[PDB]
RNA sequence: AGAGUUAAAUUAUAACUAAGCUGUAAAAAGCCCUAGUUAAAAUAAAAUAACCCACGAAAGUGACUCUAAUAAUCCUGACACACGAUAGCUAGGACCCAAACUGGGAUUAGAUACCCCACUAUGCCUAGCCCUAAACCCAAAUAGUUACAUAACAAAACUAUUCGCCAGAGUACUACUCGCAACUGCCUAAAACUCAAAGGACUUGGCGGUGCUUCACAUCCACCUAGAGGAGCCUGUUCUA
């Protein structure tokens, strides 16, 4: 409002194809978090009810990070099978 | 071939023009998609308003208006109301998140329009005003 | 990190919306992720950098950071 | 589980409240 | 079901087991079709080699049947593609040089044409949601158009005929009107496109 | 690198109070989940949209416009092509990771250890 | 495994290095038990689930007469003898 | 704890432009002194950083700046002393926005609810009260050990020094007392009587208007064909007889 347009979550159209444009745009915000915070911010969310809420995001976060970690540790041994049939 | 996502600068010496006017002249689209209706004004770059057209405008009704379709014929509609007064291009003013928010750009060019850059200006509080309690008891 | 030099700063926000990227993009030991948070908000109060946006000037400057939004 | 105790209470406090209304 | 899986369809079309030479995919693939030792169901009573025979006509006769009766129908669709005939070739000799140039006189053709014409473009589907049932805009496959058109012709010139009036009449009636763009059963095509139109928001309750 | 652990749990043993409350316990389980099937979206709509623009038009007379219909058309026919040949290769091919199934057998052949 | 520290001469920048001496003082005692019992006319079962040395294994007890279980080891083997092998069934003597 | 300050929103208020705007699973009611754009004080609240885990005794504290500042040469300890979320009370000031209550609109058999719109007490500041929370990390403070050792579940098992508590379930966060700026209050806290259980964790079922996958092949939806439900008869039920 008091800082110059058209400076911020700009996007120009190259090309003239805009439903790309617009996808950059939206990925954009989507890394953000822009797009769920404008969510979130639709309905008030009560104090208690937030911090629940991160904690169960980080929670939730440091199981598929890890469960991640141990995939693309094991993943060397997807190979086929030296010993078949032994 | 060098081509930025970032717009030009006022202050820059920077050259690109659209029929001959700078980043600066071309008109604006201003698009507001909210839930249940998608409104749209071109404005000069000077901010008179050239063209209006909502989805109310395009004679649908409380639920139907809605929708992506309602957005686009909008679009379309505004698009033309604009041509009329002579805009080739415009640059699109995005603001809020709704059913309508793609659906009325691309109805914008449907409706022989072009769109240069497409700008997010949706309000985002750094926390003012409390915003209303959750459904559902 | 000194508030007063928004260069450095500006290096650690997104270009686009003007948040502060976390550590787990700008890899700092949780001490400078700290002082470049507090020096940011400092600067953008004392009105040495801009809020809502990476001040374009620096646009070319150093990426340090790990974030990709181009695909 | 518990709650069938809590419930018990929270029964309890309201026919009470309600009662010092009356009375 | 008196055929196990394993038996594949005939192939009927005599030009396709006569000139064989001139292709290289199609030699490897029946090659492989009786190679395979492969069985298959008996052709069946209805379908001929007949050069006559247009299986359009087939089925329009099919969904005209009655009981079990193929004579009956057969006999009206027959005397129905011959009282077409009759009426171009009245149409033809009442006409000047010009419109003797213009006026189709093949039953066959005009059949074909009016049933392309009468058949819907877009269909409406009833879908739920939240207690109530809206009428959907659904595109439609290519078969189930072709049936909503016959089914509409035999609809209307088995419902609204005059109890004196004879089946052949009326069909051959309606084929010609139908030929023209101006039958009854070209304004339910409209009917089902204008409440297509009237509904169109709606169209984004449809998930597939 | 994977958000810190230490001090999070209420512990007997830790000092300061809870940052987390799991709801079930973290531990690796031995298998992986199964992939959400994606939501559908109507199809065509545009399409749609642009003949039925041409109908109101033109006095829903079908000879008058014939592009609109045979582009919707040709529309539909892509998006039933889509459905009946996307839904085998999205269910088959996970671009650079495995089929779940693949991954549960290579997830028992080396096992989480919360015992012992 | 914690059962296993005594055995350790130590650990080497991160790997764990068996303490030889004992391996040796053990192994001694290992072989010298194994050798009565062959000689006093009993059974010897290899086993081993590592699927390397399966075939390897197999082929060493085949060759002293002596007999191996390398495979996928059914659940009652040897607790409930006498319905998966048979009737009445001799126990081996010593496992390895 | 003070004092000072404000970026993003939002709003009084004008200026253009448009007839609608708002609102839902869908509507209605409301508003058109409305809506979009451009300008904007006050008030209130503090995106991102935070995938951090710091400060405080706890309650609590995460916009910016400065001033003052975080007891004990560190064992335990009250009914004494000083604090103590939200709500609430008194008085004065504020009011963007939210909102018990209430009034409208739907919904429903009803709807004194859930959903929609308006608006109030109240949420804010100053001063004083009130002293309660699932004030729960349901895990007392201070030193220690990882020895012995699995009821179950949960956050593994234990020693020493202490203090506070607990003797079936209801009755009962109740009745009576004492004290208290509390007067529909807090605190303290019985008995008659009733029962032969009340509780805790688990197990296998069954169920679930719970979620995720996969299906239905005359089969649920989509769809196809012929019928029934209306007529006369035929024949069977129920009634009445
Ligand atoms: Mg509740
Ligand atoms: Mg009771
Ligand atoms: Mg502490
Ligand atoms: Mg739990
Ligand atoms: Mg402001
Ligand atoms: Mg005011
Ligand atoms: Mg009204
Ligand atoms: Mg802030
Ligand atoms: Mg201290
Ligand atoms: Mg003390
Ligand atoms: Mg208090
Ligand atoms: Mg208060
Ligand atoms: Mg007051
Ligand atoms: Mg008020
Ligand atoms: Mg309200
Ligand atoms: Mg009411
Ligand atoms: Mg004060
Ligand atoms: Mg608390
Ligand atoms: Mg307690
Ligand atoms: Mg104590
Ligand atoms: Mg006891
Ligand atoms: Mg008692
Ligand atoms: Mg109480
Ligand atoms: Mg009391
Ligand atoms: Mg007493
Ligand atoms: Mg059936
Ligand atoms: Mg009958
Ligand atoms: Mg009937
Ligand atoms: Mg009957
Ligand atoms: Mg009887």
């Amino acid at each position: 409002a008091n800082h110059l347009k058209f400076i911020a979550r700009t996007v120009m159209v190259q090309e003239g194809n805009v439903e790309g444009a617009y996808r950059t745009l939206n990925r954009i915000l989507t890394m953000d978090g822009l797009i769920e915070d404008i969510k979130r911010r639709r309905y008030y969310e009560k104090p208690c009810r937030r911090r629940q809420r991160e904690s169960y995001e980080t929670c939730r976060r440091i199981y598929n990070m890890e469960m991640a970690r141990k995939i693309n540790f094991l993943m060397r041994k997807n190979r086929a099978d030296p010993w078949q049939g032994c | 071939s060098s081509f930025s996502i970032y717009p030009p600068i006022p202050g820059q010496e920077n050259s690109l023009r659209w029929a001959g006017k700078k980043f600066e002249e071309i008109p604006i689209a201003h698009i507001k998609a909210s839930y249940n209706n998608t409104q749209i004004q071109v404005v000069s770059a000077a901010h008179q308003p050239l063209a209006h057209a909502s989805c109310g405008t395009e004679g649908f009704r409380n639920a139907k208006k809605g929708t992506g379709i309602a957005a686009q014929t909008a679009g379309i509609a505004a698009a033309a109301k604009a041509t009329g007064k002579g805009v080739t291009h415009v640059r699109v003013v995005v603001k809020g998140l709704g059913p309508g928010r793609l659906s009325a750009i691309k109805g914008l060019t449907m409706g022989g329009l072009e769109v240069i850059s497409i700008t997010d200006n949706t309000p985002i509080p750094h926390n003012g005003c409390r915003p209303r309690k959750a459904r559902r008891l | 990190v000194d508030y007063k030099n928004v260069q450095l700063l500006s290096q650690f926000i997104s270009p686009f919306t003007g948040c502060i990227y976390g550590r787990h993009i700008t890899g700092l030991c949780g001490k400078k992720q700290k002082e470049i948070t507090k020096a940011i908000k400092r600067a953008q109060i004392l009105g040495f950098m801009p809020v809502t946006y990476k001040d374009p000037a620096y646009l070319k400057d150093p990426k340090v950071c790990n974030i990709k939004y181009r695909e | 589980k518990n709650i069938l105790k809590i419930r018990r209470r929270k029964m309890n406090h309201h026919k009470y409240r309600k009662l010092v209304k009356r009375t | 079901s008196r055929y196990g899986p394993e038996y594949k369809d005939p192939q009927i079309d005599k030009e396709y087991y006569r000139k064989p030479l001139a292709e290289q995919t199609e030699e490897e693939k029946y090659e492989r079709d009786f190679k395979k030792t492969q069985l298959i169901k008996a052709a069946p009573a209805t379908k001929t080699s007949s050069v006559f025979e247009d299986p359009v006509i087939s089925k329009f006769t099919n969904m005209m049947m009655k009981g079990g009766n193929k004579v009956l129908a057969r006999s009206l669709m027959t005397q129905t593609l011959e009282a077409v005939k009759r009426k171009q070739f009245a149409k033809y000799h009442a006409a000047s040089a010009e419109e003797q140039a213009t006026i189709e006189r093949n039953p066959y053709t005009i059949f074909h044409q009016a049933l392309k014409n009468c058949e819907p473009v877009i269909g409406l589907v009833p879908i739920l949601k939240g207690g109530h049932f809206y009428q959907v805009p659904v595109p439609l496959a290519d078969r189930r158009r072709r049936f909503l058109a016959m089914k509409w012709m035999i609809a209307e010139c088995r419902e609204k005929k005059h109890r004196r009036v004879l089946m052949p009449e009326k069909l051959s009636q309606e084929l010609l009107e139908a030929f023209h763009n101006q039958g009854p059963v070209i304004k339910r095509k409209h009917d089902m496109h204008k409440m297509a139109e009237a509904n169109r928001a709606l169209a984004h309750y449809r998930w597939w | 690198a994977t958000p810190s652990l230490r001090g999070r749990l209420a512990r007997l043993g830790n000092p300061r109070r809870p940052i987390l409350k799991p709801n079930k316990p973290l531990i690796l389980a031995n298998h992986v989940g199964e992939r959400r099937r994606e939501k559908g979206e109507a199809t065509c709509i545009t399409e749609m949209s642009v003949m039925m623009a041409c109908w109101k038009q033109n006095e829903f007379r079908d000879e008058a416009c014939r592009k609109e219909i045979q582009d919707f058309f040709d529309c539909a026919s892509r998006a039933e092509a889509a459905r009946k040949m996307r839904s085998i290769q999205e269910n088959l091919g996970e671009l650079g990771s495995l089929p779940p199934k693949k991954l549960n057998k290579l997830l028992h052949r080396f096992p989480n250890k919360p015992h012992v | 495994h914690r059962f296993m520290e005594p055995y350790l001469f130590g650990s080497r920048l991160g790997q764990d290095i068996i303490d030889l001496e004992q391996t040796a003082a053990h192994l001694q005692l290992a072989l010298n038990f194994t050798a009565h019992v062959a000689y006093r006319e009993g059974i010897i079962l290899f086993v081993s689930r590592h699927r390397q040395f399966a075939h390897l294994i197999e082929t060493t007890a085949r060759d002293c007469g002596e007999y191996a279980h390398t495979r996928y080891f059914k659940g009652g083997l040897l607790t409930n003898a006498p319905l998966l092998l048979g009737p009445g069934v001799r126990l081996p003597d010593l496992i390895i």
